[PDB]
């Protein structure tokens, strides 16, 4: 429901 | 049983911009290896390994004299 995005946490 | 650390793998080389640390790159090949090897021994190898405690065991033989 556009709460479909992904953040990261490798360097 | 043995075992050694080789580094930090590069992938993490930005954790920091300095940090003392040894970074190298991920192992490029398979991530287990079997292979046949053929050891020697002598049995002298066998009285100084029975006679005292070698090598990383015998740490205090650094002070040397007795």
């Amino acid at each position: 429901t556009n709460i479909e995005s992904a953040p990261s946490l490798a360097p | 049983g043995a075992c050694k650390r080789v580094g930090r793998s590069d992938a993490y080389a930005t954790e920091f911009d300095l940090e003392a640390e040894e970074y190298v790159p991920i192992p490029k090949g398979e991530v287990h290896k079997k292979k046949e090897i053929v050891q020697d021994v002598t049995l002298h190898d066998l009285d100084v390994a029975n006679a005292r405690p070698q090598g990383g065991q015998d740490i205090i033989s650094m002070m040397g004299q007795l």
